[PDB]
Parts: C-alpha cells; sequence; structure tokens
C-alpha cells in the first residue's frame, strides 16, 4: 500500500528556496515522494540507489593568407620547424620566430595537423592547388 | 601483529614442572624449537659474529 | 537462481537443436507441459512414469531431474547453514527454506518407515522376552494393581472433562480472530461444553470402538539451530485422547506407578531439582574424603533417538500389563495412522506420534523400562524401597543400603539421565581391568575424543590425568552393555563423565540447563567468605557446617537460542510498531531472567550479550525514526512506561540519566518557575533468588503446617487474618490456597510434563514451559520497577516535558485517558517530537519550515506528514494576527487612562508572522502630551526605576516560538531577540522605547522584555493572561493537536 | 552519555539481588 499526493489534506506552495542563510523546507511531500514512500501507517522507506556514492556530494586571415606568410618567413627546402630553431637560435630574430609560431597555430587550428613538417615547395604547390 | 584452550595433561601437569626462572618470549625466540609447540613458520636467527 | 535459468536453457537448447524442423515445430510445445510436471512429481515424492515416452529423452529428462535436485539439495543445504551462522537474510528466504527442509525430512521419512518395513523388526525375541520378563518381575515386586476402565460412571468424568477442555481452550485464548477449522473445533469444544454425558458416552465409545484415525497433519516450527515437528489432530479425536490423558495421569498418580526418580514432578520446578541434587551429592556418607583413593562419577548422557526407536507391538505387549486391553489397543492404534505435508502422504509404523494428547504417559512408561536395564531390579527397589512404605526422592532406606553400592544417586528427566557413583580403590582399578581386557589401549588414545567443558577456566574443569580418564571409559562402558542397541542407545560424543578424584579437585555437571561446579571446602584455601552471586553455599543435614560450594553458569545452547531469539524479534518488517518489538524484547528478557534468576550474574558472556541485543533493538527503533544516525538518543523515549506514552523497555545494562534532563518548568500568575529533581533500576535486583525462595518456602510451609494442626484441634478455620504474614511467600505460592478452582485443580497430576510437551502440539513458541500459574502462583512481581522507572527518571512532571503535553492545555494528568496496548508509529513520533528534533540529537544540520517558525534538525518525513496536517492553510499566520488584533481591541479601550491619543495598528506583511533574521513593529501608541520610560525589564520584574528620556512614540511586537526540550525558556529568548533586534542594521522600529512579547506555543508560554510607561505593565500582563486563557486562534491550534494526538479527557 | 547501553561486568559491587524487591499486601 502507499499513500498518494491527495491524502495530505494542505500542501501549499513553494515560495522561496532560502533566506539568512536557513534552508526552507518546500511544505510538500513531493521531494519525499521522490526519494521513498509512504506506507498506510505513515512510515517512510528510501530508495538506496547510489552506487558511485560521490563522497563530496553527499555533504555539500585566409588560409591563402597563412600559405603566403609561411612562403614568406620560410627559405627553399627547409621544413617550419627548422625555420623555428633557426629563428630561435635571447634568440636572433624574437618577432619573426613569435609571428611563425602564430601563424602555424593559426593553420594548426583550422585542421591542418603536422604543419611542422612541412617543406617550401609542399607549401607551394599547396597554395597552387 | 594480529593472530597469524588447552586441556590439562599428564605432559603439561604442573606440579611436575619446576618454575626457576620465568620464561620469556625472547628465549622462545632464540631457540625457536626448544621452548615451542606447533613451530610452522619461524626462521633460524643468526647465531653470533 | 539466474544460473539454474541459464542451464535450464542450455538443456532445452540441447534437446530442440537435435531435432529436425518438423519436429523442432511440434517438441517446443510438447515437452515443455510435462517437464514441469515431471519435476512437481519429484517433489511430491511421486514416482514418474507416462506411457508413449522414447526411452533416451526419459533419460534425458531423469538427468534433468537429478541435476536440478542435486542444485536444490545443496541450495537448502547452504540457506539452512547461512541462517544458522546468523547472517541476515529475507524473511521469505527462510519462510522458503522451511518448506524445502519440510520436504527433505518427509522424503528421509517415508524412506526409513519402508525400509522398516522391507528389513523386518530390528529387534530379537530373546531380548523382547527379557524385557518383558524383567517389567513383569518388577511389576509382581511392587503389586500394581491395573488401571481399570471407567464403567458408566466414575464420578470424576465430569471434572476430568472439564480439565481437558480447557487444556483444549488454552491455546485459542491469545487472538480473537480465527479460521473456519479452528470455529468448528470451538464449536465441538462448546457442544462438548453443553451436553457432558452425551460427550464421555462418545469418549467410551471411541475406546471401545473405535481403531481407524483421520489423517494427521504436521508442520516445522522454525527455530534457527534445530527443527521441531508440531502435528495436527481432529478435534473430535482431540477430545477423547486428552480425556484419556487426564484419566491416565491421575489413576497413575493415585496407584504410584511411576518411581520419585523419574522427573519432572509436580511439587518443583527444575532449579528446586538442581538444588535438591547438590544436596543429594552433599548429604552422602564420607562423600569427599579420598584418603585412600576413592572415587566420584557423574555421568551425564541422552537416550539417542528414544522417540523414533519404539516398536509398536513391542509398546502394546508393555502397555497390556497396567491398564484394560482395550485402552492399548486404542494407544497403539492411534499411532498408526497416515501423515500429510500438502503433497506427501505416508503412513506410520515405526516409533510414536510425539505430539498426541497421551503421548506424555508413552515417554514416561517406556523409559521407565529403561530404569530396570541401567539400575537393575536390586538396587531399584534399595532405592524405591517396600509398596507400603515407598521413599523420597534421594533418600534411601538406611545408610547401609545407601552405602551398599557404588551406583547411589540417579535421576532421569524426560530423556536426559545423570547418575553418580562412589568407587573404592580396588573397585575402580577392577573396572580399568575390565575394560581394558577388552578394549587395550597401547598407545594411550582415550584421552584425544574426551568431552570436557570449555566455558571454565583450565584448573576448574576437569584434569585429564590417565587414571581418571580411564576410568571414566570404564564407567561408560559399564553402563553401555546394560542397553541392548536395538532398543535403545547412548553415544560418548553425546556424553559427559566427570571424575572427582585426589587429582581432581572438583566436579562437574550439567543438568536443567544449569553449568554447575561443586568444589569442597577442604580442597581449597581458608575461610574468606566473600558472599558472591551464582555461589551456593553446602552445608551438612546433621551438623549443618558448611561443607562444599555450588558454581552456577548458564551453558551455550541457553544463550543461543536467546540470540536467535533476539535475531527473530530482528526480522520484524517495516509496517510493525515499535512497541510489538518491545513487548517481544520484554517478553524475551523475562523469559530469560526468571527462569536463570542467580546465574545470570555470574557468567559474564550473557552480560555481554544482554547488553549488546539491547542496543541492537534500541537502534532497530532510532534507524526506523530517522534515516541519519543521532550523536545522542534520550532514554527516556524508551524507557518511559506506556501508561504515560512510553514502550515500557526492561533494563539489563548501565546507563546513567545525565543532568539537565532531570529539569522541568511551570508558568502560574506569579511567572515562570524551574524546579530540579542517578541510574535506571535493574531487573536483577527485582527477583528473588532461589537460595533465599526454598529457605524461605521451607519456613512458611512449615508455619502453615503447625498453624493447620492448630487450627484442627481448636475446631477453626484458617482464613486470611493467620496466612497474611506470609502471603507471595515460598513454592507453590501460599495465595494457591485462596482459588476458587480447589476441587478442580487438585484432580490434576502430571501437568509440568504436558506443559513441557505441548511444543509439539502448539504452533507458536512456550516461554515459561517450566511453570503453570494456576499450580505454582505468580514467581515475579514488576509493580517495584514501574514504580522506581518513573521514581528514577524525574517524576511525572519531569517525564511529560518531553511529551509536547503543555501544547495540549490540559490542567492535569490523571483525568486524562488514550484512545484505544499498541500506539501507532506517528502518534509515537508526534507525541516524542520535543525531545527527538532537537539541536543536540541531530548535530548541525538544521532548515526551517515554509509557512511556520518550525525549525526541524535532519529531516523526518513521518513528524513533517503530522505537521503538515497540523499546521495546514496558514494557521500560524492567522494565530500572529488574531493576537495581534486582540492585543489592538485592548488598547482601543482604556484610552484616557494611559494617556493614549492614537493607537495605531501596523501594516503587518503576510511573511512577517515566520521570518526570523528581522522583525517589525506590530502596535504603535502615541504619547497626549510626553511618557516617561523606563529601562529595559522583564515582564515580571517590578523593580522599574524611570528615566528622564520622555517620549511619544511606543511600540508592541509580536513573536512566535516552537521550541524544543532544551531551549524553551522563553524570557531569555524575548530578552536576546529584544537586544538583538533594538542592535542591528536590519530590523526597523520607528521609537527607540517598546516592548516585545513572545509566545511559545510548543509549551504555550508567554513573556516580555523592553521598556515600559507607567500603567502599562499590568495592563499587558492582565491583557496576555485573558489572550492566553481565551484566543479563539490558539484553541483551534489545540484542538487540532488533541486530534492528532487521539489524547482525551 | 551519548545513549550506548553498558555491561554490568565489574559495575556491582554493593548491590546484592534480593535488594529493593517487595511483596504485595493481600487484596482486601
Amino acid at each position: 500500500d502507499i499513500l498518494a499526493s491527495e491524502d495530505v489534506e494542505g500542501q501549499e506552495a513553494a515560495t522561496l528556496p532560502s533566506e539568512g542563510g536557513v534552508r526552507i523546507t518546500p511544505f510538500n511531500l513531493q521531494e519525499e515522494m521522490e526519494e521513498g514512500h509512504f506506507d498506510a501507517d505513515g512510515n517512510y522507506f528510501l530508495n538506496r540507489d547510489a552506487q558511485i556514492r560521490d563522497s563530496w556530494l553527499d555533504n555539500i586571415m585566409s588560409a591563402q593568407a597563412l600559405l603566403e606568410g609561411l612562403l614568406e618567413l620560410l627559405l627553399p627546402r627547409e621544413t617550419v620547424a627548422g625555420a623555428l630553431r633557426r629563428l630561435g637560435a635571447q634568440p636572433s630574430s624574437p618577432q619573426r620566430l613569435d609571428r611563425l609560431s602564430g601563424l602555424a597555430d593559426q593553420m594548426v587550428a583550422r585542421g591542418n595537423l603536422g604543419v611542422y613538417q612541412e617543406t617550401r615547395e609542399r607549401l607551394a604547390m599547396r597554395l597552387k592547388g | 601483529f594480529e593472530p597469524l584452550d588447552e586441556d590439562w595433561n599428564e605432559f603439561n601437569d604442573i606440579n611436575k614442572i619446576i618454575i626457576r626462572q620465568p620464561i620469556r618470549t625472547e628465549y622462545k625466540i632464540a631457540f625457536p624449537y626448544l621452548y615451542n609447540n606447533l613451530p610452522h613458520h619461524v626462521h633460524l636467527t643468526w647465531y653470533h659474529t | 537462481s539466474h544460473f539454474d535459468l541459464e542451464l535450464r536453457a542450455a538443456v532445452m537448447h540441447d534437446i530442440l537443436d537435435m531435432m529436425p524442423e518438423g519436429i523442432k515445430q511440434n517438441k517446443a510445445r510438447t515437452i515443455l507441459q510435462h517437464l514441469s510436471e515431471a519435476w512437481r512429481c519429484w517433489k511430491a515424492n511421486i514416482p514418474w512414469k507416462v506411457p508413449g515416452l522414447p526411452t533416451p529423452i526419459e533419460n534425458m529428462i531423469l538427468r534433468y531431474v537429478k541435476a536440478k535436485a542435486d542444485w536444490w539439495t545443496n541450495t537448502a543445504h547452504y540457506n539452512r547453514e547461512r541462517i544458522r551462522r546468523g547472517a541476515t537474510v529475507d524473511k521469505t528466504v527462510c519462510k522458503k527454506n522451511l518448506g524445502r527442509l519440510t520436504r527433505l525430512y518427509l522424503k528421509a521419512e517415508q524412506e526409513r518407515q519402508h525400509n522398516y518395513l522391507k528389513d523386518g523388526p530390528y529387534i530379537t525375541a530373546e531380548e523382547a522376552v527379557a524385557v518383558y520378563t524383567t517389567t513383569v518381575h518388577w511389576l509382581e515386586s511392587r503389586r500394581f494393581s491395573p488401571i481399570p476402565f471407567p464403567p458408566l460412571s466414575y464420578k470424576h468424568d465430569t471434572k476430568l472433562l472439564i480439565l481437558a477442555l480447557e487444556r483444549l481452550k488454552e491455546a485459542y485464548s491469545v487472538k480473537s480472530r480465527l479460521n473456519q477449522s479452528q470455529r468448528e473445533e470451538l464449536g465441538l469444544i462448546e457442544q462438548a461444553y453443553d451436553n457432558p454425558h452425551e460427550a464421555l458416552s462418545r469418549i467410551k465409545r471411541h475406546l471401545l470402538t473405535q481403531r481407524a484415525f483421520k489423517e494427521v497433519g504436521i508442520e516445522f516450527m522454525d527455530l534457527y539451530s534445530h527443527l521441531v515437528p508440531v502435528y495436527d489432530v481432529e478435534p473430535l479425536e482431540k477430545i477423547t485422547d486428552a480425556y484419556l490423558d487426564q484419566y491416565l495421569w491421575y489413576e497413575a498418580d493415585k496407584r504410584r506407578l511411576f518411581p520419585p526418580w523419574i522427573k519432572p514432578a509436580d511439587t518443583e520446578p527444575p532449579p528446586l531439582l538442581v538444588y535438591k541434587w547438590c544436596q543429594g551429592i552433599n548429604n552422602l556418607q564420607d562423600v569427599w574424603e579420598t584418603s585412600e583413593g576413592e572415587c566420584n562419577v557423574m555421568l551425564e548422557s541422552r537416550f539417542e533417538k528414544m522417540y523414533e526407536k519404539i516398536d509398536l507391538t513391542l509398546l502394546n505387549r508393555l502397555l497390556r500389563l497396567i491398564v484394560d486391553h482395550n485402552i492399548a489397543d486404542y494407544m497403539t492404534a492411534k499411532n498408526n495412522v497416515v501423515i500429510n505435508y500438502k503433497d506427501m502422504n505416508h503412513t506410520n509404523s515405526y516409533g510414536i506420534i510425539r505430539g498426541l494428547q497421551f503421548a506424555s504417559f508413552i515417554v514416561q512408561y517406556y523409559g521407565l523400562v529403561m530404569d530396570l536395564l541401567v539400575l537393575g531390579l536390586h538396587r531399584a527397589s534399595e532405592m524405591a524401597g517396600p509398596p507400603q512404605m515407598p521413599n523420597d526422592f534421594l533418600s534411601f532406606q538406611d545408610i547401609a543400603t545407601e552405602a551398599a553400592h557404588p551406583i547411589r544417586l540417579f535421576c532421569r528427566y524426560i530423556d536426559r539421565i545423570h547418575i553418580f557413583f562412589r568407587f573404592t580403590a580396588d573397585e575402580a582399578r577392577d573396572l580399568i581391568q575390565r575394560y581394558l581386557t577388552e578394549h587395550p589401549d597401547p598407545n594411550n588414545e582415550n584421552i584425544v575424543g574426551y568431552n570436557n567443558k570449555k566455558c571454565w577456566p583450565r584448573d576448574a574443569r576437569m584434569r585429564l590425568m590417565k587414571h581418571d580418564v580411564n576410568l571414566g571409559r570404564a564407567v561408560f562402558w559399564d553402563i553401555k552393555n546394560r542397553l541392548p542397541r536395538s532398543v535403545t542407545t547412548v553415544q560418548w560424543e553425546n556424553s559427559f563423565v566427570s571424575v572427582y578424584s585426589k587429582d581432581n579437585p572438583n566436579l562437574l555437571f550439567n543438568m536443567c540447563g544449569f553449568e554447575c561446579r561443586i568444589l569442597p571446602k577442604c580442597r581449597t584455601s581458608y575461610e574468606e567468605f566473600t558472599h558472591k552471586d551464582g555461589v551456593w553455599n553446602l552445608q551438612n543435614e546433621v551438623t549443618k557446617e558448611r561443607t562444599a560450594q555450588c558454581f552456577l553458569r548458564v551453558d551455550d545452547e541457553s544463550m543461543q537460542r536467546f540470540h536467535n531469539r533476539v535475531r527473530q524479534i530482528l526480522m520484524a518488517s517495516g509496517s510493525t510498531t515499535f512497541t510489538k518489538i518491545v513487548n517481544k524484547w520484554n517478553t524475551a528478557l523475562i523469559g530469560l531472567m526468571t527462569y536463570f534468576r542467580e546465574a545470570v550474574v555470574n557468567t559474564q558472556e550473557l552480560l555481554d550479550l544482554l547488553v549488546k541485543c539491547e542496543n541492537k533493538i534500541q537502534t532497530r527503533i532510532k534507524i526506523g525514526l530517522n534515516s541519519k544516525m543521532p550523536s545522542r538518543f534520550p532514554p527516556v523515549v524508551f524507557y518511559t512506561p506506556k501508561e504515560l506514552g512510553g514502550l515500557g523497555m526492561l533494563s539489563m545494562g548501565h546507563v546513567l540519566i545525565p543532568q539537565s534532563d532531570l529539569r522541568w518548568s511551570k508558568q502560574t500568575d506569579v511567572g515562570i518557575t524551574h524546579f530540579r529533581s542517578q541510574l535506571i533500576p535493574n531487573l536483577y535486583r527485582y527477583i528473588q533468588p532461589w537460595e533465599s525462595e526454598f529457605i524461605d518456602s521451607q519456613r512458611v510451609w512449615a508455619e502453615y503446617a503447625l498453624k493447620r494442626q492448630e487450627a484442627i484441634a481448636q475446631n477453626r478455620r484458617l482464613t486470611l487474618e493467620d496466612l497474611e504474614d506470609s502471603w507471595d511467600r515460598g513454592i507453590p505460592r501460599i495465595n494457591t490456597l485462596f482459588q476458587k478452582d480447589r476441587h478442580t485443580l487438585a484432580y490434576d497430576k502430571g501437568w509440568r510434563v504436558r506443559t513441557d510437551f505441548k511444543q509439539y502440539q502448539v504452533l507458536k513458541q512456550n516461554p515459561f514451559w517450566w511453570t503453570h500459574q494456576r499450580h505454582d502462583g505468580k514467581l515475579w512481581n514488576l509493580n517495584n520497577y514501574r514504580t522506581d522507572m518513573i521514581q528514577a527518571l524525574g517524576g511525572v512532571e519531569g517525564i511529560l516535558e518531553h511529551t509536547l503535553f503543555k501544547g495540549t492545555y490540559f490542567p492535569t494528568w490523571e483525568g486524562l485517558f488514550w484512545e484505544k496496548n499498541q500506539i501507532p508509529n506517528r502518534r509515537f513520533t508526534l507525541w516524542w517530537s520535543p525531545t527527538i528534533n532537537r539541536a543536540n540529537v541531530y548535530v548541525g544540520f538544521q532548515v526551517q519550515l515554509d509557512l511556520t517558525g518550525i525549525f526541524m534538525h535532519g529531516k523526518i518525513p513521518t513528524l513533517k506528514i503530522s505537521l503538515i496536517q497540523i499546521f495546514r492553510a496558514h494557521l500560524w499566520q492567522k494565530i500572529h494576527e488574531s493576537i495581534v488584533m486582540d492585543l489592538c481591541q485592548v488598547f482601543d479601550q482604556e484610552l484616557d487612562a494611559l494617556e493614549i491619543e492614537t493607537v495605531q495598528k501596523e501594516t503587518i506583511h503576510p511573511r512577517k508572522s515566520y521570518k526570523m533574521n528581522s522583525s517589525c513593529a506590530d502596535i504603535l501608541l502615541f504619547a497626549s502630551y510626553k511618557w516617561n520610560v523606563s529601562r529595559p525589564s522583564l515582564l515580571a520584574d517590578s523593580k522599574d526605576v524611570m528615566d528622564s528620556t520622555t517620549t511619544q512614540k511606543y511600540w508592541i511586537d509580536i513573536q512566535l516560538r516552537w521550541g524544543d526540550y532544551d531551549s524553551h525558556d522563553i524570557e531569555r529568548y524575548a530578552r536576546a531577540k529584544f537586544l538583538d533586534y533594538t542592535t542591528d542594521n536590519m530590523s526597523i522600529y520607528p521609537s527607540p522605547t517598546g516592548v516585545l512579547i513572545a509566545i511559545d506555543l510548543a509549551y504555550n508560554l508567554h513573556s516580555a522584555y523592553g521598556n515600559w510607561f507607567p500603567g502599562s505593565k499590568p495592563l499587558i500582563q492582565q491583557a496576555m493572561a485573558k489572550i492566553m486563557k481565551a484566543n479563539p486562534a490558539l484553541y483551534v491550534l489545540r484542538e487540532r493537536i488533541r486530534k492528532g494526538l487521539q489524547l482525551y479527557s | 552519555p551519548t545513549g550506548e547501553v553498558l555491561s554490568l561486568v565489574g559495575k556491582l559491587e554493593g548491590t546484592r539481588m534480593g535488594d529493593k524487591a517487595q511483596r504485595t499486601k493481600p487484596q482486601m
């Protein structure tokens, strides 16, 4: 046997959750019927399905422009990572190294993976195609 | 450590045993086969250098 | 159970995957019908056979049934092994396991009865002739006259039929709702009451004529350790069997059939049997002298399978010597009937039906035949004495026939024998030689296999010297030789032999649940005499000096049965009331303590077990109230008697009532007065020990005998004037003389063994099996316990502060009554809400209900469902507005006496009545010219010195409270709220001079704190008295509380 | 004193068994 929501004689609204740091009980038996249930004699039974047990919860630029910039920043027969090595060898040119790293990140973030092992002629054929 | 009920007999009669010196635990540990009943998993200690 | 289902699916796949498609379409709906029927016929022990079945598929069905039978049997044995050791399990598991083991025991019994019918009688003719001629020589030696058939009118048949019908209706007086088969039995018993002579004619006709009987039903009583059968008999035969039982015991008591060693008797409880056995051990001729190598031997044993190994034809031949032959044919004919369990029928032909009415005679006579085999005819004749002058229990004719033989004490409880031997040196040597002649022992192996009592210390129990062990083996061999193994069988593994010698300073036995250790005075140290409970002091009859001591303990089986009873109590469902659990605990605790009176104190493991079980019982209620574990919980919730709304729980433990829980308060016209009123009284102090009970019993019955002898000669009848000095005293109680059924209860002989054998007839358990109140009287008093329990909790006013009583506005308690044994859980929780919903019970977590000022510590749904019903439909705000409007109508009149020019009711916000962070003024008074104000003081404070700070505006605020047991002092609460709300940057008050009035609803208290202008304080005191006596909204709250608690006057 | 019923082992020195046990008067 179980008690329904009509056998409560006088539930009311649930206006405010808290005031002054004190939690307000919402005066209705809705959440107790969600957590468990009642018998005919008014005892309460609680559901016990809490598997994980959760020990904290219980107590609370266009790509062609990028290619043109890389062809500007590459000497022929050299990879991009080798150009990073050469500009970083304080480095010799911090500004152009920063620009090359920015163009590399803007090409990585567009889906092109492995841009570091890319030669100048292959990027030129990529811009041509 | 945590552990890994004997009746009277003719054998353990205390009227036969001469109590002169109280037998301690280190006597049973130094010579583990002379002073011990059921010596299952004991190790022979190094004697002297 | 899923593995068995996968196995069945694999068997069905192996069956169906072999056959082709035209047979796959047929055998999917052909095999599955009788596949369950074969297992059902196996479970009902029916031989499975059907024509038109091929043989390999029949062998497949038999292999299926055999594999499921093995799985089912091992599952049932494992389920019994789980619940025997004490592992928790669902109740339906035990309910199915009882039926499984019931069917297995029925299959074993049906097999062994057919084995008896196949192998013939297991008794030889020569042993039968031996025991028959032995019984003939014994009954001719005593001149026993046989019991005659009651011819037409014995002139006692009416009283015996009344006693039989009372013993039949004794079982059905527990509950008032019965089944139809039980209503038919009560109707037959009432028709037997209405016409007694027709009932007697039916009884005598069934005795002289009837030999065929209806089938007897069988059930099993679910003990966790050992299953025990209960038999169900047709009532028309049951009336005749009960009358035969009564007539046989009443005739056998008059004809002196039973010797005085056969126990239980009607005159002694079993601890008195133990005490007289210890006195009989003490009072022998030089029993503890071992200067010349004498020995004392204490044998205790049990006749194994005494109930199952009685052949019925031999029983009839031995029974025809003492009664009429038609009576013996009726007693033999009832035993040969078909036993049924719900599908299973089998006839009985070997062993007696132990659950009959008259079967209590059959065990006691047949076991008498054992005494002629063990004790011998000469020694039994020396113990019992002549027929014209019989001896008393443990008494002899003279000292020479006492010491003439070694077998010198004997006792038989229903199937347990206790024998006590006295040997010399040469007799012990001869007996050991006669043992070692047939059973040599070259390796000294008779030490291993010796049953010994581990409950005592090592120097306290038996010391296993080789001579004493050989003497014990020889004693048990000499006793075992005297019994033919086809009739009865004793075993060493179920027996115990204690030896007292030079090497053994003390003697041991187990009898009537008591572990007794006897230790002489001359084998120990000096006089010192420190008094202990559970220590009986043994003295001689002649010289009356101390000779020995008797040490008492409780055996292990009693404590295990008690712990199984506690585990049965903790199998209560969620819908079970708390009072039923407490009543079961109280019944079990009285049934333990009032039997093991003096020995519970001596054993320490039982004293630990009682406290452990009591804490588990209290934890069962603590979890039932709230899911979260409380840090503290008051004992006054439990130990309050049921009259005052508590549970009435009995105490065995050390519980101390904490200080500042014995305080109470009361408000009257002069103000609020506080009052202040320790250990909970225990049960064992309110019960007399057995030794003082037996000495006082002998003393009061000697005095009654002398007063009766004086009253006969003076032609005087003894009345209540001469026996009011010794009421409640002695055993049987003197109170049993002054009763209405003297001539009725005087015809009831052999009632104690019948009360013991009720356990095979009634399905419920029987505490107090060892007594009957109409024959012994009442053997304990517990009104002093309830009196000291009410007195120890601080009085009735000290108890009622926890109980939400002052919210009901009753002036007294004495005119009140509860609406009707048992109290529900909601009423119990709403009654004890002020002492459960406290800050120091559920620590830290507190919330507030929406429309009230009620603080809920933790979360309690069973109290929330009542506090919604009491405070529904904004009753808090209505009470607040009613108090404000009534006080406004007070301040409206009497206008010129206070120089008031304008009273103004403030616009009250609808959330102001229950918000508690801040407040606002409610009633504002305007002074006509100017008002002198006093210092902020209490409502009852009369030492007021007024300042020169003349103000015009005055403010009155009304505050409500719903307190608990520790925080309900309304004076300090009103003062703290005044000093908080007048000294903060959030509350708004238009005047610096005012007053705050606080009303606590849970105890109905009221006070006020603040400034006072002249003439205001007596007016406000009388006005608040008039409001608290005559507010209709408070009356609605009080009548809703009285409706919820079901407490009336 | 957090509930917690205690054992009676060793906690009986001056308390006997028959003490504070009273008997009733005969009714009328």
